[PDB]
């Protein structure tokens, strides 16, 4: 097998590689998370001959986890599957479910032993993983190629991230939390920076995952106009 | 060994004889037979003493590193399972072991049954060792949910008492603790024959 | 040794992958190979790059190959390399068949071969294999469909699609005729040799197949000549029947 | 330069310049001595601190009752090397009930660090060690480098300003045999010191001692350890 | 292009040379040893006020003894704290008690230079990491310094970061040997304030200390808040 | 077919006290019906404040003593301190239990100083499973002499009778005395008797004689 | 023993221009019956079944893995499996596990999709082939099998002379094995079609 | 060893070893294969630089079982390779199957095999095409095999030098229900147009494939055939 | 020991277990629950050895759950049960043979109602009714007494009351109380736990 050092450290003191997938996320689609206090929500920027459900970049990891991804999506795919065996593989290890850390720790692991280990270049993308936790408190978390992790209210990543990032600072507000309506509104605000090219999910305190379509999306969209 | 414990109103009551026993002879008088893991966690351990002392300290060892590495003390659900999971991979391997993983946790007051075989039983009340059966007799008969907090340790007290009166392979001093909201208390290590002398006077 | 690596599983400075890219320029200039999907049905139609009067014939297919009996696939790239890829993927498909009883939905065996495809990009120093594959299929959970993959390992869904030579003009060519959810395989198969007319017209250099379910079970069959060349005269036909009006 | 970066890659010179370069790993590392008697091994150490603040690096190490260390190059190597020594001496007293003989423990070092020297991807040791010990055949000092040669010794120095340490030495050879321990640690001293400038000096933070022989197992001498040693000629 | 394993003229490893050079990008911490306790202090560096302050766990338990503090790539360090409070917990199994400051920082700098190409299994770089360890154990309070070399040194104060030159200067005239605790504490916040181009406020910094008596605690909103004063 | 184990016998026994520690044994080694050797002390001296005694087969003592003795080491290498008698009796259980399926057929019982400067008893099983006494007995005699040790050391089933603690001349005595009862009525105990006493001030060795048949 | 804890009964037999091949549908463990309808005879192309008596479990994953095997073969040869060869891929998928086997005794029965002459064999546990020109049985009632069959066999028998044959060869020996039976299933292979059906057999 | 592919894409998107590895199939010593009506032909040119050769030792028409035979233009080391490989895959499906393998299914497999030297870590592919006659249903089979690893069935073609001047003799000069007979003598006809030299029954080569198998014609055979030239 | 039953119906599958859990002579639990949702319509009852059948149920529950995650849709009641035997029939011949006894009853939308049957050899076969237990040999004859294939529901668990009461009067082990459920189209359906 291949152990040739595929990550080192340059003149400078930097990892060349895990800096060139980062790279590789702000071309990427422009994915954008957002936190409440009873639901958590997720969005992402967009051919006309295409299946949307294909090309979906939100992704259910377990039952009250999910996550949205920036960058390549071959190398997403990878990240989804080990994070979906680890989150069954920890029900059968200590039978109660994965609290939202935990798996941001694993994919954060997992992202950064590619950026150490022979042989592995590292993954390009950066993630945004939501949901509620044992005692149900919501959490959204961010990973990057280099492995580290921050909880965030609300973030972006992908093309022209510091614009809509610069939006949220000013806009996330406790006004815009408040109402389960109010919430997914701010996202597509965020997205209509950068931007039917909007895919949009939601995860409410005790129910699954539910992604929106494009006519429930277009209702929001006559709700913003007004303001 | 006999080892017990029961949940009631004010927590859980978790009690255990203390006799080893290399055939006949009497091995050791004196074995503390529960280990304290953390403030809000006990095990119970009966069977082979060094299966028993080995792979409850092991689970103690990664409850311990459950709370350096996540910033929060384990679950009851998560240690009984864990040590269940130590019993599959060593399964068919001739371990002896019968414990009752005790606790508090967000979930409430939590006993589990761990055994060598993999079972994993979540129960109100259960009983080890070989004195399981007279344990059961006692606990059982004068069992409530509401009980008192000395009246629990009436019941617990009594039940390892009567089980080393039957049983060969029990005896010693009674070890019992006490589970709350604000983690574990030792009540007493009562000695057993003193207290089957103290009733006996009572007829 | 250090020296001698090539490193094809590695990020350029720009933030992407060379070796992945190259490929896909190899792409670009084998034949043209297309899929578009209907409501009773999908088909596969390619550019037949094996043109020689001394050529034998020997095989159903030339580009086409099938996977599982609800299942068939065409490629665009170094042949050699999709007989692996196709030997894998018929693999895959027993394995599941194996395991559950049930044959392999069709997202499920693009995803696990293009998995493996991704891993050639990420890690074992190995260059990527050098094939962008057009699947058709049938399954209980979303019927007829129609996927294509690229030597990155990554996948999409399409309503109609097209890879190999003149890629792009096709593509736009077919996102003007196509209409969603009204297409009949009769109609579909008037638009692929529409669109091949543009790109590359005897039959010879053309190979279809369609891929339908009746009564029950899916058939899958490859034309034969009669049948291409009678629907090559209707389109020199239709062509010169709007060119006198 | 096309010969520099891997150990396999011979130079038309006829030389190895990632040995040559290990070391260098020596040669920039700090300073130390050691020497023997008839009854006596002894190391000295002049240990480098980081800042003022900061306390002072430990520079001698302990690898049985019978031998002992100290070091000059790069710590992780340093502290590998150490821990092949202890086992080696472990595996000894294991297996024989006897310690291991000292050229012994010495030619297996050797062994050890010249393979990395000949196989592609690998580096030499960057650490040299001076080596105290006693056994059956009296005390011995022996040095060992990156290269993978060991040399046995009367005595030596290695590190920073070690060539003024190596010609002191060299005119009191006959001398050491002769002495006795404390005037045999004072020689070693007074070696060490020639490294320094004469603006600095020896305290008792910034040296260490390290004596082994017949009567005495290898101990270590630090602090308020050291101060019986310093305390009978200081000038120049 | 060369080795990962492949000696400078100078004698010295160029990716540890150039994991010395991360340190230097990194955000500065700062530790200083007393009698009376180890405190331990560290700028958390926050990009964005979307950001959750609390999640960036700069200075973390090790054990109920041992705290230590970060500086240079955070998720290089991961690796190596997990290991540790794998160590420390090994050590309790096996031998039912404590380790030494001394003995986790040696376990950890073990670990330093185990890497290279071929003969692996294994990681292809070192960690782009300095660790300032500081606890208490039976030889009194005790920190430790670590760097990507795997060298490792007892410190009555050092600092690591972008500014551990400026900071180390700092510390040189601030430090005496016979201080209290609760001196230097405020000692750190000082010294840590004038470095970061932020302004320094309770949700802009960690502090953490280790006693002989408490066990290692981290400082709060209204703990950091008392003490923001000088 | 090939026994792995053989029983060599011999006692071992130990003792804490407020200030010191006992730890005795025979000498007798034994094969079947033959004396192997009649100096073959089970003690084995550790550290300056901890001494372990031995018994069982002899080519697993041989070799666990050896262990130790290697352990010891390799820790004061690691943490530049010599192990805590706690420590050492800690270290044994995982060694014992690392044997589980193939044991070291020897039963331990280490004795010394803990770091609080008092008597400290650690007993042992084959697989590892110990706890800390005040006293006990092991290997051949051990069913002779620990309920005589439980009866005047553990002042049992006695009435009227205060409970004052082991003087280090008393306890010397008593073991004295019972392992002469020992020798009488156990083949594989006899020949002589090793005490090593364990105080602060360091380790001493007498050999009081046995009988000899 | 190993082969009668589930038990069951497979017989194929030859006719002029045709192949038979039946089963009992009795799945059991030991004395308890637990279902009448259990799948014994499996299709291997149009006109190419193998039956599978013995242990249930490895009647099952026998079944499974030559099929795994057969749509491999087919897909890459681009043509329907000869009976000949379908007994080479079972004889080498058995003995491979030669030292730990599957307990099923195949018996395969078909008509060569070329020429549309008759086939059948037997192998034992290990894959050793047994090729005749009459009949092959296997099942705890082999030896009741053989001594129906031996008597009843005629060469060159009409589609409907076969099935009366072998259907009579099977309820007749079934109905003297305590673990067979439960009903009896018969396919007449023949060019044009395939003729299933089941039996009006004894349900004790 | 070297666990990275030698064979890797350039920036126009070509396997850039398989294209000098045709080059030097294309510079080889050329060879022939015709499929008639009733059987399969292979010839090729063997003119070794001296007549110190013994023509008798080694062959470059060799058999592979008794059914299918093989022919090569290009490099003659890495062609016994696939000689030896191919032997091997024909027992692995005669063992496993009890029939004689698919001409088609041999090429298949040792298309597989020449793959894996274009990918496979520290190995160029081979420098060789091979033509591979045979006899499976009731009929003849001819396939090429070119370092790729892509395969393609003929009806006739050649290989190395004058491939190119051989393709074109052959596509107006076969006929696609030819005797056998007349397809050895088309063979011969399509060497001696590349040939430097008077042809002779040792200084070339011919094997032949029909209803009982495949075989390697001798030198009489041959000079038959030689004389009404 | 431990006693599992199963009902298909024509829309619907009928289920129950009882809930001892046992040990030596004593019975620790009266409230222990056999039964493990794969999906919302599949339920796994599961009987044997006391580690074996936790440990393998839940293997094959949380591959199901996995399942779903990765494709947006779950196994059906075929396919898990093929799935459940791959896995049994693997360990088979190999250093841990779980000896697990189970059924696997479940609703497809296509193909309707389906109960499993599967002994510790690997053996899958579905079935209108089946039992697990030493309480089979005694209740499998008043299935085939009683039931059609067109029973009703509410009819069913006055069939199931039949073979749970015949355990009370002629088993000799104890099983006072049973868990039931029910799945159909809505999936899986709690039911009043049969005590006495
Ligand atoms: B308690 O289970 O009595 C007790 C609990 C511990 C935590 C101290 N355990 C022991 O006393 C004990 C004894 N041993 C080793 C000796 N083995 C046996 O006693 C033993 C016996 O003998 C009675 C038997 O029966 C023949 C079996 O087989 C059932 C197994 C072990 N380890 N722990
Ligand atoms: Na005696
Ligand atoms: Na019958
Ligand atoms: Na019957």
């Amino acid at each position: 097998s291949y152990d040739r050092a595929i990550t080192v450290f340059s003149p400078d003191g930097h990892l060349f590689q895990v800096e060139y997938a980062q790279e590789a996320v702000k071309k990427g689609s422009t994915a954008v998370g957002v936190r409440g206090r009873d639901i958590v929500v997720l969005g992402v920027e967009k051919a006309k001959l295409q299946d949307e459900r294909t090309v979906r970049k939100i992704c259910a990891l377990d039952d009250n986890v999910c996550m949205a991804f920036a960058g390549l999506t071959a190398d997403a795919r990878i990240v989804i599957n080990r994070a979906r065996v680890e989150c069954q593989s920890h029900r059968l290890t200590v039978e109660d479910p994965v609290t939202v850390e935990y798996i941001t720790r694993y994919i954060a692991s997992l992202k950064q032993r590619y950026t150490q280990s022979n042989g592995r270049r590292p993954f390009g993308i950066s993630a945004l993983i939501v949901g509620f936790d044992f005692d149900g408190t919501p959490r959204l978390y961010q990973t990057d190629p280099s492995g580290t992790y921050h909880a965030w209210k609300a973030n972006a990543i992908g093309r022209g991230a510091k614009s809509v990032r610069e939006f949220l600072e000013k806009n996330y507000t406790d006004e815009a939390i408040e109402t389960d309506d109010l919430t997914i509104k701010l996202v597509i605000k965020a997205l209509l920076e950068v931007v039917k090219n909007i895919e949009l999910a939601v995860m409410r305190r005790d129910q699954s995952l539910k992604i929106l379509n494009p006519e429930e999306i277009e209702k929001y969209v006559a709700e913003i106009e007004k303001e | 060994t006999t080892t017990l414990a029961f949940k009631f109103q004010h927590g859980v009551i978790a009690a255990v004889d203390s006799r080893a026993s290399a055939g006949s002879y009497i091995s050791a008088l004196r074995v503390n037979k529960v280990i304290e893991i953390n403030p809000y966690l006990l095990g119970t351990m009966s069977g082979c003493a060094a299966d028993c002392q080995y792979w409850e300290r092991l689970l103690a060892k990664e409850c311990r590193l459950y709370y350096l590495r996540n910033g929060e003390r384990i679950s009851v659900s998560a240690a009984s399972k864990l040590l269940s999971n130590m019993m599959c991979q060593y399964r068919g391997m001739g371990l002896s072991m019968g414990s009752m993983i005790c606790g508090w946790d967000k979930k409430g007051p939590g006993l589990y049954y761990v055994d060598e075989h993999g079972t994993r039983l979540s129960g109100n009340m259960f009983s080890t060792g070989s004195g399981n059966t007279y344990a059961y007799g006692v606990m059982d008969s004068g069992y409530r949910p509401n009980l008192s907090p000395e009246e629990a340790y009436d019941l617990g007290r009594r039940a390892i008492a009567y089980a080393t009166h039957r049983d060969s392979y029990s005896g010693g001093v009674v070890n019992m603790y006490h589970m709350k909201e604000d983690g574990w208390v030792k009540v007493e290590s009562t000695d057993v024959s003193d207290l089957l002398h103290q009733y006996r006077e009572a007829n | 040794s250090r020296r001698y690596d090539s490193r094809t599983t590695i990020f350029s400075p720009e933030g992407r992958l060379y070796q992945v890219e190259y490929a896909m320029e190899a792409i670009g200039h084998a034949g043209t190979c297309l899929g578009i999907l209907a409501n009773d049905g999908v088909l596969l139609a390619a550019e037949r790059r094996n043109i020689h009067k001394l050529l034998d014939e020997v095989f159903f297919s030339e580009k086409i190959y099938k996977l599982n009996e609800d299942m068939a696939c065409s490629v665009a790239g170094i042949t050699s390399d999709a007989n692996v890829l196709t030997n894998e993927l018929r693999l895959i498909a027993q394995r599941y068949l194996l395991q559950y009883q049930e044959p392999i939905p069709c997202e499920q065996l693009v995803t696990a071969l293009c998995d493996i495809k991704q891993a050639y990009t990420q890690f074992g120093g190995k260059r990527p294999f050098g094939v962008s594959l057009l699947y058709i299929g049938w399954d209980k959970h979303y019927g007829f469909q129609l996927y294509q993959s690229d030597p990155s390992g990554n996948y999409g869904g399409w309503k109609a699609t097209c890879i190999g030579n003149n890629s792009a003009a096709a593509v736009s060519m077919l996102k003007q005729d196509y209409k969603e959810g009204e297409m009949t395989l009769k109609s579909a198969l008037a638009l692929a040799i529409k669109v091949l007319n543009k790109t590359m017209l005897s039959a010879e250099k053309v190979e279809i197949a369609t891929l339908t379910r009746e009564n029950g079970k899916t058939v899958i069959r490859v034309l034969k000549q009669k049948e291409v060349e009678q629907l090559i005269k209707k389109h020199e036909e239709e062509e010169a029947k709007a060119e006198r009006e | 330069n096309q010969y520099d970066n891997d150990v396999t890659v011979w130079s038309p010179q006829g030389r190895i310049h990632q040995i040559e370069y290990a070391m260098e790993a020596v040669k920039q590392g700090s300073a130390t001595v050691g020497l023997k008697s008839k009854t006596h091994a002894v190391l000295v150490a002049l240990k480098r601190a980081q800042s003022e603040l900061a306390a002072h690096q430990k520079k001698i190490l302990h690898v049985d009752n019978h031998i002992g260390i100290s070091i000059a190059g790069l710590t992780a190597d340093a502290r590998l090397l150490c821990n092949f020594m202890r086992q080696e001496c472990l595996d000894s007293r294991f297996v024989f009930d006897r310690p291991l003989p000292v050229s012994r423990l010495v030619s297996l070092i050797g062994s050890k660090t010249q393979i990395p020297t000949q196989r592609y991807g690998r580096r030499p040791y960057g650490v040299g060690l001076l080596i105290a010990g006693y056994d059956d055949m009296g005390p011995h000092i022996f040095q060992t480098c990156p290269s993978a040669n060991y040399f046995d010794c009367r005595a030596m120095s290695i590190g920073a300003r070690s060539q003024s340490a190596r010609t002191y030495l060299e005119r009191h050879m006959s001398e050491f045999m002769e002495c006795n321990l404390n005037e045999l640690v004072k020689h070693g001293l007074r070696a060490l010191r020639e490294t320094l400038p004469a603006e600095q000096d020896l305290t008792t933070k910034n040296v260490s001692i390290g004596i082994v022989g017949k009567d005495l197992e290898f101990t270590i001498y630090d602090d308020d350890d050291v101060s019986p040693f310093l305390e009978g000629l200081e000038e120049r | 292009d060369r080795g990962v394993n492949t000696f400078s003229p100078e004698g010295r490893l160029f990716q540890v040379e150039y994991a010395i050079e991360a340190i230097k990008l990194g955000s500065t911490a700062i530790g200083i040893q007393t009698s009376e306790g180890v405190c331990l202090a560290v700028e958390k560096r926050i990009t964005s006020p979307l950001m959750e302050p609390s999640s960036i766990e700069k200075i973390v338990e090790i054990d109920a003894h041992i705290g230590c503090a970060m500086s240079g790539l955070i998720a290089d360090a991961k690796t190596l704290i997990d290991k540790a409070r794998v160590e420390t917990q090994n050590h309790w199994f096996t031998y039912n008690e404590t380790m030494t400051v001394e003995s986790v920082t040696q376990a950890v700098s073990n670990l330093a230079l185990q890497f290279g190409e071929e003969d692996a299994d294994a990681m292809s770089r070192p960690f782009g990491v300095a660790l300032l360890f500081g606890g208490v154990d039976e030889k009194g309070p005790q920190l430790f310094h670590m760097d990507p070399s795997g060298t490792f040194v007892q410190c009555d104060a050092r600092a690591i970061g972008s500014a551990s030159e400026g900071a180390q200067s700092s510390l040189q005239e601030v430090y005496h040997k016979s201080m209290t605790l609760k001196e230097a504490i405020k000692s750190s916040l000082i010294i840590l304030k004038q470095v970061m181009e932020e302004k320094l406020n309770a949700t802009n910094i960690e502090l953490a200390t280790v006693q002989p008596g408490q066990n290692f605690h981290m400082f709060t909103k209204e703990e950091l808040e008392e003490v923001i004063k000088d | 077919r090939f026994s792995p184990y053989v029983f060599n016998g011999g006692t071992i026994l130990a003792i804490a006290g407020e200030d010191f520690a006992i730890v005795a044994s025979d000498t007798r080694l034994s094969e079947g019906f033959s004396i192997h050797t009649r100096d073959s002390p089970k003690c084995y001296k550790l550290t300056d404040k901890t001494v372990i005694g031995c018994s069982g087969f002899h080519g697993d003592c041989l070799t666990l003593t050896k262990i130790i003795e290697a352990r010891l080491k390799m820790y004061k290498h690691s943490n530049n301190k010599a192990m805590t008698t706690g420590a050492i009796a800690a270290m044994l259980s995982t060694i014992l239990y690392s044997r589980r399926f193939f044991p070291y057929y020897v039963y331990n019982i280490i004795g010394g100083l803990d770091e609080e400067g008092k008597g400290a008893v650690y007993s042992f099983d084959p697989v590892g499973s110990y706890q800390r006494d005040s006293f006990k007995a092991g290997g051949s005699a051990s069913a002779m002499l620990q309920p005589l040790l439980d009866n005047q050391v553990g002042f049992k089933n006695m009435q009227n009778v205060e409970h004052v603690p082991l003087s280090l001349d008393r306890a010397m005595r008593l073991v004295k005395d019972v392992f002469i009862s020992a020798a009488e009525r156990d083949v594989y105990t006899g020949d002589a008797l090793r005490i090593c006493i364990v105080t602060k001030e360091g380790i001493r060795e007498e050999t009081v004689s046995l009988r000899k048949d | 023993s190993i082969m009668s804890y589930n038990g069951g009964a497979v017989m194929a037999m030859k006719g002029k221009n045709c192949v038979a091949i039946a089963a009992d549908r009795r799945f059991g463990i030991q004395a308890q019956m637990v279902t009448t309808d259990f799948q014994k005879i499996f299709p291997m192309g149009d006109r190419l079944y193998i039956g599978l008596a013995g242990l249930a479990t490895d009647v099952q994953t026998v079944a499974q893995r030559l099929k795994f095997r057969l749509n491999l073969y087919e897909l890459k040869e681009g043509r329907q499996i000869k009976p000949y060869t379908l007994m080479s891929m079972v004889a080498n998928l058995l003995y491979e596990k030669r030292f730990g086997p599957y307990y099923t005794e195949p018996v395969i029965a078909g008509l060569d999709p070329k020429t549309f002459k008759p086939f059948i064999c037997s192998l034992d546990l290990i894959g050793c082939p047994m090729v005749t020109d009459d009949f092959v049985v296997s099942g705890t009632c082999a030896e009741q099998m053989y001594g129906m069959c031996e008597s009843l066999w005629e060469p060159n028998m009409d589609p409907d002379h076969l099935f009366e044959t072998i259907s009579q060869a099977m309820l007749n020996a079934v109905d003297r094995d305590a673990v067979s039976g439960m009903g009896v299933i018969v396919h007449i292979i023949e060019k044009d079609k395939i003729t299933t059906r089941t039996l009006k057999a004894r349900m004790d | 060893g070297y666990s990275f592919s030698l064979t890797t894409f350039s920036p126009s998107g070509k396997l850039v070893q398989i294209e000098y590895a045709l080059a030097a199939v294309a510079g080889g010593a050329p060879s022939v294969g015709i499929k008639a009506a009733n059987g399969v032909v292979l010839a090729t040119e063997k003119k070794q630089k001296s007549i110190l050769y013994d023509e008798r030792s080694v062959h470059k028409v060799e058999p592979i079982t008794k059914h299918i035979g093989l022919v090569y233009s290009g490099m003659g080391p890495d062609y016994r390779v696939l000689v030896h490989r191919a032997r091997k895959l024909a027992q692995q499906y005669y063992l496993v199957y009890q029939e004689p393998i698919p001409t088609a299914q041999l090429v298949q497999r040792v298309a597989s095999v020449m793959q894996e030297y274009t990918q496979s870590g520290g190995v160029r592919p081979f420098g060789v095409s091979l033509l591979i006659c045979g006899w499976n249903e009731g009929r003849p089979y001819l396939f090429q095999s070119d370092p790729s690893g892509a395969y393609f069935a003929w009806k006739a073609t050649a290989m190395g030098k004058n491939y190119v001047n051989g393709k074109t003799f052959l596509e107006k000069r076969y006929n696609e229900d030819l005797e056998l007979e007349d397809a050895i003598h088309t063979a011969i006809l399509t060497l001696k147009e590349s040939f430097e030299g008077q042809m002779t029954e040792d200084n070339i080569e011919v094997g032949i494939c029909n209803e009982a198998g495949f075989r390697r014609l001798t030198p009489t055979e041959v000079k038959d055939y030689l004389a009404a030239i | 020991m431990e006693y599992l039953i199963g009902i298909q119906g024509p829309d619907y599958v009928l289920v129950a277990s009882d809930r001892v859990a046992a040990s030596n002579i004593v019975q620790m639990k009266d409230d222990h629950d056999k039964m493990f949702k794969m999906s919302e319509k599949i339920l796994l009852l599961c009987v044997g050895e006391a580690g074996d059948t936790v440990q393998f149920a839940e293997y094959i529950q949380k591959n199901v759950q996995l399942y779903k995650m990765r494709n947006g849709y779950e196994l059906s009641p075929t396919a898990a049960a093929n799935f459940t035997r791959r896995n049994l029939a693997d360990c088979l011949r190999s250093r841990t043979p779980y000896h697990v006894n189970l059924l696997l009853a479940g609703y497809d939308e296509h193909e309707g109602p389906a109960l499993y049957y599967m002994d510790y050899l690997a053996a899958l076969a579905k079935a209108p009714f089946a039992a697990h237990g030493y309480g089979a040999f005694l209740t499998l004859s008043i299935l085939d007494r009683y039931y059609t294939p067109t029973i009703s529901r509410e009819r069913a668990v006055e069939l199931l009351r039949k073979c749970l009461e015949e355990l009370q009067k002629r088993f000799i082990l104890n099983l006072p109380t049973f868990s039931v459920r029910i799945i159909d189209k809505n999936g899986i359906h709690d039911l009043d736990n049969i005590s006495f």
